[PDB]
């Protein structure tokens, strides 16, 4: 009974068209678009009783809705404003009361895209001192110099994602707390047993998913276009 | 849209000069929005008691209007009805011997 | 609002129980649903209560509903680190698609893990691709608060769980681009235990 | 002996914003309750309208009707959104629910719904269903309504249990008004016709079962025509009888339960 959303994470500018899509293959007649903000419950923006029809929710202003088919419900922000920076959830349901919620979409609307920058990523190898003292080994990851703070960090061992022994900072920190549109840094850790790290066959990688400009957006500045991209660092284990 | 049917009748035997009650029974209409007036010589009688609108088993709405009146030889009494089904409002006159 | 949750936020130690409240004025009140939401994540349904006087159970979670009192509680028995999340009360005003859901603002839960074997230490870790760049890792400490020069960056504490080993540890990362910065002088701006390990 | 109890509801929806619901309740042909759109509370129109129910019992019954009216209004409005543009305003729903009381302490309940003046939907057993003739698009509203298990459980409890229990209470409490006997008054008149048409007006009788016939002595006139039973304001009945000459000899005879056997004959 899955409900999919795209994009999962989007950076847009004031005045641009922003289309958030929702997809369900459950043949559900009914679909609903909500937004979540801190200190508030989820609030209905628009909903749809079937293909080719939309109805206004509690907070519809600024949004237009589209139901091209049974499968897809879209939220369209024609002229995006900063006040629409929010998390947007989509849901579907049949005749029953249960609404099935999608993964959620994080939208951020900036005044200017001139400051969008991808991260540098570095992987720091465990100290031999920790290996001797605890028989455990900590890998540290570092993402630096990115803007805005919309990144997803994950660890990969032998091409497969790990969660055990992982902890990433709840929030990124500002590199220039004095400056207004300061670039951010993020830290994360992966702790394994020394015997797991000492294996030359284990490939360790730290992956940062960065959300920035798209192929639609324009760019004039001298440095490379800061598009949505992945930046990673890797290291193999060693004796 | 179904047109109303109007029926005017006395509560007691009509005698010239004696106090009586005049009924106007409007039936068989749809939609339920309706305006009923009871008239004396062509002027609207104030304070006409109106019963609560209801419907019959065949889903036909009905409403009973009534007022106090004393009939006299020349005095003309009528029930005027406005409904969405008819273009001009319908008036039917009370005939004592009818 | 029509759905009110209490408390706004709370902090519990591992293994302690907690009770979250929900009070509502929604008419009618067909069913009540409790959601768990991890930070930056989606909505996971924990339970849905339906009757006039209702009670439900889902492992360590259990919930009550009293429709006359328009009141619901969520009990979490023997809390674990994984319970760190926001918990959301939702009231549905119909037992069909014609209904509208009424969402509460949520209750933040933070669970503090117990460290059975603390071993405070500061290690220096070197870049895999450029050995000149390095970080300092403060790790394996207990319930200690470490504070945050302008060009020195220090992260807040963070707890990892090695699930298959059943081992949990705290850590903080410090790095600085400035010269004359070392790991020995990295966390002296913080109150660190006397027997913290410092290797050569 | 067989009384039919009726809760009649009439709801009008003019557009997306404007709406109205008014109700009336009849025990046989006597009005017991009224519920105007203006009123938050159901009104009593007889001293015994509460039946044998306690004050706490009545309030509990009223509260769910209050919640019902508000919810009903919203549910229709949402169903219109769901069916658009196939169906649109203005919209009239008529609702008819109650039960017919029988000998031997038994009953049979009903819930009938009309759309734009035509019967389309009933509640039967454990679910809503459409009746023969109804348009096929109703299958979706009914599907959605049947999804609502709580509404279904309540309606079942009301029709199977609450309604019959309540009516037996009314019959005990309103016995004197229900078994009331009112004497008819008769007056005669004539109007020209396509021979003259003699009219026998009979007014002020209760109960409704009446017998009116024109008679030439003993010979009951075959050409007698009974009209419609027309209500009076004071909860009595009016009826006229016509015969289509030579008027000297014939009389209007009236049989009724109130007269105690002795009929009244009224000679021209
Ligand atoms: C009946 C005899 C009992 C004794 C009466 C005592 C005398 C007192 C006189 C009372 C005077 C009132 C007169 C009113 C007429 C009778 C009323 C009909 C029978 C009563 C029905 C009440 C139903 C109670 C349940 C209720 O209120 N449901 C509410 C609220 O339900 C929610 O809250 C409940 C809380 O109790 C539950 O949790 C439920 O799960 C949830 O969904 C629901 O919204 C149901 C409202 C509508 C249900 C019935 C719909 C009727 C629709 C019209 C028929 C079918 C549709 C056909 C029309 C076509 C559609 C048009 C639009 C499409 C273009
Ligand atoms: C309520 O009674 C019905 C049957 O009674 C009929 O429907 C009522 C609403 C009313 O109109 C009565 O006069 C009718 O005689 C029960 O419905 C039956 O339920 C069983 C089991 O659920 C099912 O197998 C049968 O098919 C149903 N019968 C019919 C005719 O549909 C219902 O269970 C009763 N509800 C409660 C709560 O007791
Ligand atoms: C019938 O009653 C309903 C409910 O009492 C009325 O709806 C209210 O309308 C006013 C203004 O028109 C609003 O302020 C309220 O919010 C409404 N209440 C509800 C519960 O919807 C309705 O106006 C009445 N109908 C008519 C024709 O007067
Ligand atoms: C709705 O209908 C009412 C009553 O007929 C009318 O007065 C009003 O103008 C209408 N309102 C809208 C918004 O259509
Ligand atoms: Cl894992």
């Amino acid at each position: 009974a899955a409900v999919t959303q795209s994009p999962r994470n989007k950076v847009a500018v004031t005045g641009g068209k922003v289309t958030l899509s929702c997809n369900q293959t459950n043949n559900h007649n009914n679909m609903y678009w909500y937004r979540q903000d801190t200190g508030h419950g989820l609030r209905l923006i628009h909903y749809s009783y079937g293909a080719g029809s939309t109805e206004k929710g509690d907070i519809p202003d600024g949004y237009k809705a589209s139901r091209p088919s049974q499968e897809n419900f879209s939220l369209i922000l024609e002229l995006a404003t900063p006040s629409q920076t929010s998390v947007y959830f989509c849901a579907s349901g049949d005749e029953g009361y249960t609404q099935y919620f999608g993964p959620g979409t994080r939208l951020l609307v900036l005044e200017d895209l001139r400051n969008v920058t991808p991260p540098k990523v570095s992987l720091f190898e465990p100290s031999k001192a920790e290996i001797s003292h605890t028989q455990k080994a900590t890998l540290v990851c570092l993402a630096t110099g990115f803007y805005p703070d919309h990144v997803e960090l994950s660890w990969w061992v032998n091409g497969k994602e790990v969660h055990s022994g992982v902890c990433t900072d709840p929030q990124p920190l500002k590199e220039q707390p004095a400056l207004n549109d300061s670039r951010y840094s993020l830290s994360s850790r992966l702790r394994v047993s020394a015997t797991f790290w000492q294996n030359p066959r284990n490939h360790f990688r730290c992956q940062v998913q960065f959300y920035g400009l798209s192929e639609n957006d324009e760019w004039t500045q001298d440095r490379a276009k800061p598009v949505t991209q992945i930046v990673s660092a890797e290291a193999w284990g060693r004796a | 849209q179904k047109t109303p049917q109007i029926q005017v009748y006395s509560r007691h035997p009509p005698e010239n000069g004696k106090p009586n009650i005049l009924n106007c029974y409007v039936t068989q209409f749809h939609p339920p929005h309706i305006e009923i007036q009871m008239l004396k010589n062509g002027k609207k009688i104030p304070k006409v008691e109106m019963s609560d609108m209801s419907f019959s088993k065949d889903w036909s709405f009905y409403i009973l209007a009534h007022t106090e009146f004393t009939p006299t030889e020349t005095d003309t009494y009528a029930c005027r009805v406005k409904h969405a089904s008819m273009a001009e409002p319908k008036t039917v006159y009370w005939d004592r011997d009818m | 609002t029509q759905v009110e949750q209490s408390p706004q936020s709370l902090v519990v130690r591992q293994g302690e129980n907690c009770v979250l409240q929900c009070n509502y004025s929604v008419t009618p009140d067909n069913h009540l649903r409790w959601f768990k939401q991890d930070t930056g994540k989606g909505l996971v349904s924990l339970t849905v209560l339906v009757d006039q006087k209702d009670k439900t159970s889902n492992g360590r979670y259990s919930a009550t509903l009293d429709k006359d009192a328009k009141h619901s509680t969520l009990h979490i028995t023997a809390t674990l680190l994984d319970d760190t999340a926001t918990y959301i009360c939702v009231v549905g005003d119909r037992g069909s698609a014609l209904g509208r859901l009424h969402f509460g603002a949520g209750t933040q839960l933070i669970v503090i893990p117990d460290i059975q074997n603390p071993d405070p230490a500061v290690y220096q870790l070197r870049d895999s691709k450029s050995s000149d760049k390095s970080v300092c890792l403060f790790t394996d400490f207990d319930s200690q608060t470490n504070v945050s020069d302008s060009d020195v960056y220090i992260t807040d504490k963070c707890v990892l769980d090695m699930r298959s080993m059943d081992f949990k540890s705290n850590s903080a990362v410090a790095w600085s681009n400035k010269s004359d910065f070392a790991c020995a002088n990295a966390f002296n701006n913080s109150i660190i235990p006397e027997d913290t390990f410092f290797p050569s | 002996k067989n009384y039919t109890f009726r809760c009649l509801q009439m709801s009008s929806f003019a557009n997306r914003s404007w709406s109205r619901t008014d109700s009336v309740v009849w025990l046989g042909d006597l009005q017991t309750h009224r519920w105007s759109n203006d009123s938050a509370t159901i009104s009593f129109t007889k001293p015994w309208s509460q039946g044998k129910l306690s004050n706490q019992q009545w309030e509990k019954l009223q509260h769910m009707f209050q919640v019902y009216r508000v919810s009903f209004t919203r549910d229709i409005q949402e169903l219109v959104k769901m069916m658009s543009p196939k169906e649109d305003y203005p919209i009239e729903i008529q609702l008819s629910a109650g039960c017919e009381m029988y000998p031997g302490n038994a009953s049979e309940s009903f819930l009938h719904v009309a759309f734009q003046g035509k019967y389309v939907v009933r509640f039967w057993g454990t679910s809503w269903q459409t009746v023969p003739g109804a348009p096929s698009w109703l299958d979706l509203p009914i599907k959605v309504l049947n999804a609502d298990q709580g509404t279904s459980a309540t309606v079942q409890m009301l029709l199977n249990d609450t309604c019959p229990l309540f009516v037996r209470g009314l019959l005990e409490a309103g016995k004197s008004d229900l078994e009331k006997q009112e004497k008819p008054v008769a007056w005669l008149s004539s109007v020209p016709s396509s021979h003259r048409q003699l009219v026998c007006h009979v007014s002020g009788f209760y109960p409704k079962p009446v017998w009116v016939m024109w008679m030439r002595g003993d010979q009951e006139q075959q050409g007698t025509h009974r009209g419609d039973f027309l209500p009076n304001a004071d909860e009595t009945w009016y009826l006229q009888a016509t015969l289509d000459g030579e008027e000297a000899g014939l009389a209007c005879r009236v049989k009724h339960s109130s007269l105690g056997g002795q009929d009244i004959i009224l000679y021209w």
